[PDB]
C-alpha cells in the first residue's frame, strides 16, 4: 500500500484551479469568475 | 553575454545564453535587462 | 466570506465524510477504514521546477503567471479493524487572513511593490 | 508526381528567387521588379486563433457521451457500443500507459514538460524484444527518470522508487536498453537544490554547495559510488560551515541516506576544508 | 526560413529589445525561432537552411513608442519566459471620446 | 597489450553418462554440499584442483573456478573417479567448457566517460549503481567489463583464445581511452 | 533616466520651461541654418545633470540647467526665476539612488 | 480555527513528493510410487472424496508421487460433486 498512490493531490489543484481560470464552476455556471478590471481605481 | 539586474536584490548580472536564470546574492527568478546605451531622442512638443 | 470558508467550512467538509471504511471476510474478517482529522493550510508559496520551495509574494505571482496558492494538510488514521498528508493547494484571496498581506503595514507594502 | 510548386518571376527568372510576401494585401512579389507572382494569401494566425499527434499518430479519436436530449435507453448503449473495438487496438496499452504516467508525474508533482517527455519516452520504445514486458513498469519507471533527466530534471532512483517499488533491479536493466533505444534512434548537480529545500534552508547554504561540489568533485574524490551521498556531505560539509541545527540524524531520514557514508565522506572533508574558502 | 518583413536589427543577441529603443509598426521585438529537421517539409527553400523557421513576436501594425522594460524569467516549469513593455503617449486627438 | 587475460572462472560441462544418485553421490563424498531445496546438483569443491562443480540427475557436472582448461578438465576427470568410487561409472565423455570468466589489467587510468558517452551505441551507463562498462565485440564475440582500477572482466568464450583475441583488440581502445 | 517619470513625459515638461529670449533675433530658424541640424548660429544647448544623493528626496528645478554652447554673447537661454527662492520650475523629484542625465536643444 | 503550519513552507513538502520512505504505519501491508500408492490406496479409502488438496496435504512429500503414480487406480472427476476425488 501507499497513500501516495492513493492521495492525488492533482485532483484538488487542477479542480479550483480549473473553476478559477475558467468561470466554469465545474459545468452549469459559467462566468462566475472573471478578469479583475483595472481600467481605473474606481472601477 | 548581456547585462540584466535583479529584480528585488538590483544587481548587475551579465549572463549569457544557457546560463540559469537566476540571481547572484538571492536566487531570485526575475531579472529585468537593463536599458540600451545609445541615446534616445524626444521632441518637448 | 473567504475567510469563513477557510477557518471553518473547509473543516467542516473534512470531517462530514471524516471516514472510509472496507471489511474482508475470512475464516476472521478483515476491516480497514481511513480517519480525517485536523486541517492544515499553509502560507502561500511555490515549489520550483528544480524543486525548491519558497514562499511566494503575490507580486511575484503575477509577474510569473504563478498561480497564488497554499497547500492543503490533514491528518489522517488508517485502522486496520478485526503523518499529515498534502492533498492540494488552496488559492488564496489578497489581503485574506491567510495572505501574507493580510496584516503588512504601509511602509512594508511598499517594500513587498504592493499599491497601498 | 513530385506534386511540387515554386514561384519564380517568370520576368527575371535569375534565381531561386528573391521574393517578398507582403500578407497584410495577400500577396507574394518579385523583390526586383515587383511583380506579384501569386495572391489571395491565405491567414497563419488566425486559423489556429480559434483553437496529441506525436502520440495519437493517425488512428484518431472522439470523446462520445450522452446529450441533453437523449434518454438512458440511449445514453448507455453509447457507453455499449464504444467497447467492441478496444482490443483490435494496443492502445489501451498506449493511452492507459500516459493516463498512468500522467497519473503518476502529476502525483509527482513533477513540471508538465517531463509528462510529455515521459509520454514520449514511452511512446517512442513502446515495444521491444529488451521491453518484451518487463512488468510494464520499469519503462514507466524509467520512462520518467528518462523523461526526466532528459527533461533536465534529474532524480534519484529511491525517489522514483518511492512512487513505484520496482524492485530497484527490473528498474536497472530496463534502463540500459532504454537509454540506447534513443541512441540508436540517434548529471547530479540537479540534487543540491532540492535537498536544501527539503531541510527548508537559505539560498546561501545551498548557494555554496554548488562551488563546494563542484570543487570537491573537480580536483579529486571519485568518492562514493552513486553520487547522491557525497552530494549531501557538501550541505553537511556547508551547514557546518554555517551553524544551524541540522544534525546528522535529522539529515538522514530527512533525506533517506546512510549515517556512515555522511562522517566518513566528511573525513575527507575534515581535512579538504582548505580551499572552499570564498570569502 | 519564412522571417518576417520587419526589421530585426532592432534586437540583441539574446532575441529581445532592451528598455530604451524607440520601436514603430511591424518591428521584431521578441525574436524566436522553433527548430525544424533539415528533412522534415522542404517548403521552398529549405534545401540552403537546414535548421529552423522563425518564430518572432512583432509589434502591432499601427503602434509605436518606446521598449519600457524588458523582463526574464521562468515559468513554473523552468522553461525561460519574457514579458516586453512598451509605452506611448496618447495625446487627444480628433475623434477621441471625452 | 604485453598483458595476458588473467582468467579466474572456467565453467565447464562433463557428460558422466550415468544416471548418478545425487543422495548417495553427497553420501560417499568427503565433502559435498547437495540437498535438493537449491538445485538438481551435488556441488563438490575439490581442493586439487580446487574447483566448485554442480552435477545433476542427468549426470552432467558444470564446473567453475577453474584457472585453466586443464585446470577444470582435470578437475573433472578427478570428478569421474570420485563418481565412480561412489558407485558409478562416470566417464569423461563430450565435455566441453561452456564459459570462462577472467579479470587482468592493462594499469593505466581510463577516460571510461569518453568510452561509454561516445560509445554508448555499444556501452551503457548509468554510475549510480555500479562504475563499470559494458562492452561487446562479435569477432570475437567477448563481452568485457571495464573499471577505473584497471581491471578487466572478459566473459563469454569457451575458450581463453577468444578471451585474449578480444583482449588484444580492446587493451588498443584502453590505451586509447587511457585517462592521464 | 531612472526616475519615477517617463522620458516622454520629462521631455514635455522640459518643452514648457520657459527659457529667456530677449535677443531672439540674433537666433535662426532651425532651418534656415545649414547645420546638420543644429548649430550655435541657430540654436541653444543645454544639459541637466541629478543624482539623488540625500535620504530625504531631492527635488531637480529649472535653475539647474546648465548652458554648454557657444551663446557668442547673444543674451538668451536662461531658464526665467521669477520666484524668490530662485529656484524655477520643478521638474522632477528624486529618491536617493535615482538619476537623470539628459541634453536639451532649445 | 485552523493551526495553519507555522513551519517553512520547504520543509513540509519535503516528505509529500518522493521521500523514499514507507511502511511507517503498518497497514494494508500485506516419493516413493508404493508409499504414494498406499497413502493413495490410504486416500482412496479412507475418504473416496479425496480432493488434491486434501491429499496434497496429506501427501507431505514431493508433488510427483503422490498426483503422478495414483493417476491409475483412482479416477478423479473434474465437475460435479465428488469432483478431484481419488475415488
Ligand atoms: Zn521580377
Ligand atoms: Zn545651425
Amino acid at each position: 500500500f501507499n497513500m501516495k498512490l492513493a492521495i492525488n493531490a492533482k485532483t484538488i489543484t487542477s479542480g479550483l484551479k480549473y473553476a478559477l481560470a475558467t468561470g466554469n464552476w465545474g459545468s452549469s455556471r459559467a462566468g462566475v469568475s472573471q478578469v479583475l478590471n483595472r481600467y481605473t481605481y474606481s472601477s | 553575454t548581456l547585462k540584466y539586474i535583479c529584480a528585488e536584490c538590483s544587481s548587475k548580472l551579465s549572463l549569457s545564453r544557457t546560463d540559469a536564470v537566476r540571481c547572484k546574492d538571492c536566487g531570485h527568478r526575475i531579472l529585468l535587462k537593463a536599458r540600451t546605451k545609445r541615446l534616445v531622442q524626444f521632441e518637448a512638443r | 466570506s473567504f475567510n469563513q470558508f477557510v477557518d471553518y467550512t473547509l473543516q467542516d467538509i473534512i470531517c462530514e465524510d471524516s471516514t472510509l471504511i472496507l471489511e474482508q471476510l475470512a475464516q476472521i474478517s478483515r476491516k480497514y477504514e481511513i480517519s480525517f482529522g485536523k486541517i492544515y493550510v499553509t502560507k502561500p508559496m511555490v515549489n520550483e521546477s528544480d524543486g525548491v520551495t519558497h514562499a511566494l509574494y503575490p507580486q511575484e505571482a503575477r509577474l510569473r503567471n504563478l498561480t497564488y496558492s497554499s497547500g492543503l494538510f490533514v491528518d489522517v488514521k488508517k485502522r486496520t479493524y478485526e503523518g499529515k498528508v498534502f492533498i492540494g493547494r488552496l488559492p488564496i484571496m489578497l489581503r485574506s487572513k491567510n495572505c501574507y498581506l493580510s496584516e503588512a503595514t504601509e511602509s512594508d507594502l511598499y517594500k513587498l511593490k504592493e499599491c497601498p | 508526381p513530385n506534386l511540387n510548386i515554386v514561384l519564380t518571376c517568370p520576368e527575371c527568372k535569375v534565381y531561386p528567387p528573391k521574393i517578398v510576401e507582403r500578407f497584410s494585401e495577400g500577396d507574394v512579389v518579385c523583390a526586383l521588379c515587383g511583380l506579384v507572382l501569386s495572391d489571395k494569401l491565405v491567414d497563419t494566425r488566425s486559423e489556429w486563433r480559434t483553437f496529441n499527434p506525436l502520440l495519437d499518430g493517425n488512428n484518431l479519436s472522439t470523446r462520445i457521451g450522452k446529450g441533453e436530449t437523449t434518454d438512458m435507453r440511449f445514453t448507455k448503449e453509447l457507453n455499449k457500443a464504444q467497447g467492441k473495438n478496444v482490443m483490435d487496438k494496443k492502445d489501451n496499452e498506449v493511452q492507459a500507459a500516459f493516463a498512468k504516467i500522467t497519473m503518476l508525474c502529476d502525483a509527482a508533482e513533477l513540471p508538465k514538460i517531463v509528462k510529455d517527455c515521459a509520454k514520449e519516452a514511452y511512446k517512442l520504445c513502446h515495444d521491444e524484444k529488451t521491453l518484451k514486458g518487463k512488468s510494464m513498469e520499469s519503462i514507466m519507471a524509467a520512462s520518467i527518470l528518462i523523461g526526466c533527466r532528459r527533461a533536465e530534471v534529474a532524480r534519484t532512483f529511491k525517489e522514483i522508487q518511492s512512487l513505484i517499488h520496482v524492485k530497484t533491479k527490473e528498474f536497472g536493466k530496463t534502463l540500459n536498453i532504454m537509454k540506447n533505444i534513443l541512441r540508436g534512434k540517434s548529471q547530479n548537480l540537479t540534487y543540491i537544490p532540492r535537498f536544501c529545500s527539503h531541510l527548508g534552508l537559505p539560498m546561501q547554504v545551498t548557494t555554496s554547495a554548488e562551488y563546494t561540489a563542484k570543487k570537491c568533485k573537480e580536483i579529486k574524490e571519485i568518492a562514493g559510488k552513486s553520487p547522491i551521498t557525497i552530494a549531501v556531505v557538501s550541505i553537511y560539509l556547508n551547514i557546518l560551515l554555517f551553524q544551524i541545527p541540522i544534525t546528522a540524524a535529522k539529515v538522514g531520514q530527512t533525506l533517506q541516506v546512510t549515517e556512515g557514508t555522511i562522517k566518513s565522506g566528511y573525513k575527507i572533508l575534515y581535512e579538504h576544508r582548505d580551499k572552499l574558502v570564498d570569502p | 526560413l519564412r522571417m518576417k518583413h520587419g526589421t530585426y536589427d532592432k534586437l540583441d543577441d539574446d532575441g529581445l529589445i532592451a528598455p530604451g529603443v524607440r520601436v514603430s509598426g511591424e518591428d521584431v521585438i521578441i525574436g524566436k525561432t522553433t527548430p525544424i529537421s533539415p528533412d522534415e517539409e522542404e517548403l521552398g527553400q529549405r534545401t540552403a537552411y537546414h535548421s529552423k523557421r522563425d518564430a518572432s513576436t512583432p509589434l502591432r501594425s499601427t503602434e509605436n513608442g518606446i521598449v519600457d522594460q524588458v523582463l526574464v524569467t521562468t515559468n513554473q516549469d523552468g522553461l525561460k519566459f519574457v514579458k516586453v513593455r512598451v509605452r506611448t503617449t496618447k495625446i487627444p486627438q480628433i475623434g477621441d471620446k471625452f | 597489450s604485453g598483458i595476458v587475460p588473467t582468467l579466474q572462472n572456467i565453467v565447464a560441462t562433463v557428460t558422466l553418462g550415468c544416471r548418478l544418485d545425487l543422495k548417495t553421490v553427497a553420501l560417499h563424498a568427503r565433502n559435498a554440499e547437495y540437498n535438493p531445496k537449491r538445485f538438481a546438483a551435488v556441488i563438490m569443491r575439490i581442493r586439487e584442483p580446487k574447483t566448485t562443480a554442480l552435477i545433476f540427475a542427468s549426470g552432467k557436472m558444470v564446473v567453475t573456478g577453474a584457472k585453466s582448461e586443464d585446470d577444470s578438465k582435470l578437475a573433472s576427470r578427478k570428478y569421474a573417479r570420485i563418481i565412480q568410487k561412489i558407485g558409478f561409472a562416470a566417464k569423461f565423455t563430450d565435455f566441453k567448457i561452456q564459459n570462462i570468466v577472467g579479470s587482468c589489467d592493462v594499469k593505466f587510468p581510463i577516460r571510461l566517460e569518453g568510452l561509454a558517452f561516445s560509445h554508448g551505441t555499444f556501452s551503457s551507463y548509468e554510475p549510480e549503481l555500479f562504475p563499470g562498462l559494458i562492452y561487446r565485440m562479435v569477432k570475437p564475440k567477448i563481452v568485457l567489463l571495464i573499471f577505473v582500477s584497471g581491471k578487466i572482466v572478459l566473459t563469454g568464450a569457451k575458450q581463453r583464445e577468444e578471451i585474449y583475441q578480444a583482449f588484444e583488440a580492446i587493451y588498443p581502445v584502453l590505451s586509447e581511452f587511457r585517462k592521464m | 533616466n531612472t526616475t519615477v517619470l517617463a522620458d516622454e513625459f520629462i521631455a514635455h515638461r522640459l518643452g514648457l520651461i520657459p527659457l529667456q529670449s530677449m535677443d531672439i533675433e540674433q537666433l535662426e530658424y532651425s532651418r534656415d541654418c545649414f547645420c546638420e541640424d543644429h548649430c550655435d548660429k541657430c540654436s541653444v544647448v543645454l544639459t541637466l545633470q541629478a543624482f539623488g544623493e540625500s535620504e530625504s528626496t531631492t527635488n531637480v528645478y529649472s535653475k539647474d540647467l546648465v548652458i554648454v554652447s557657444n551663446l557668442m554673447g547673444r543674451n538668451i537661454g536662461h531658464p526665467i526665476i521669477q520666484d524668490k527662492e530662485g529656484n524655477g520650475v520643478l521638474i522632477c523629484k528624486l529618491r536617493k539612488g535615482q538619476e537623470l542625465k539628459l541634453t536639451c536643444v532649445a | 480555527r485552523i493551526t495553519t503550519l507555522d513551519e517553512t513552507v520547504g520543509v513540509t513538502m519535503s516528505h509529500t513528493g518522493m521521500s523514499m520512505r514507507s511502511d511507517n504505519s503498518n497497514f494494508l501491508k500485506v516419493m516413493p510410487k508404493k508409499e504414494i500408492l498406499d497413502y493413495l490406496f490410504k486416500l482412496f479409502d479412507e475418504y473416496d472424496y479425496w480432493s488434491l488438496k486434501g491429499l496434497k496435504e496429506r501427501t507431505r512429500q514431493p508433488e510427483a508421487h503422490l498426483k503422478e503414480c495414483l493417476d491409475k487406480v483412482a479416477t478423479l472427476v473434474k465437475k460435479g460433486p465428488y469432483a478431484f476425488k481419488y475415488t
